[PDB]
């Protein structure tokens, strides 16, 4: 698993 | 050894406070179960930053490891550059991606 | 006595432990004065220094600095409110009225 990007 | 700080991470959608004991050395936050400050989150680095601390007596080092998110000082509100130095002081508050902490000094 | 729609969480800190506050339809005072809807007895915290309103049942409450001396941030993002800008309060989200971090939640409630 990569790290989740944080949007919207 | 003895903890000689505290990183505190916030209540929230995750549940209540959750407290995670600093050393002397290199305490890492990251997402790994590995690291010293594990902050299991999604938007958490697997290693996010770094806590340094050369004494019970001398400032913690806070340091991005270049993390997807970032790092940030609430107030005054900064965005820490990877890779550079910040020195925490008692009660700081820091973000980790969007996870609010507080650093506190133990005695001694 | 009504339901309170939220609440504002005051972390426990060097100041003592933690207090929680109910937030009710309407205007919600946070100050120092003993009387205020949330009443932090703080002497850095102005006599009225932010309000929380709740216009309507389901609808996010706003949080509005009352031109505090030493002020209300919003903590993520990261930055000062300045007085009169109205905040769309979150579900979970911190903000410092001075130094001292609190949490907003709301509640689970019919009208």
């Amino acid at each position: 698993v990569s790290t989740q990007e944080l949007y919207s | 050894m003895e903890p000689i700080g505290q990183l505190r991470l916030f209540s929230g959608t995750h549940g209540p406070e959750r407290d995670f004991p600093l050393y002397l050395g290199k305490n890492v936050v990251g997402r790994s179960p590995d690291c010293s400050v594990a902050l299991p989150f999604p938007s958490i680095s697997k290693q996010h930053a770094v806590i340094e601390i050369s004494a019970w007596n001398k400032a913690p080092i806070l340091q991005d490891c270049g993390s997807l998110n970032g790092t940030q000082i609430v107030k005054p509100p900064r965005v820490l550059p990877p890779g550079v130095s910040h020195r925490l002081r008692d009660q700081e508050l820091i973000l980790f991606a969007d996870f609010p902490c507080q650093y506190h000094r133990l005695d001694v």
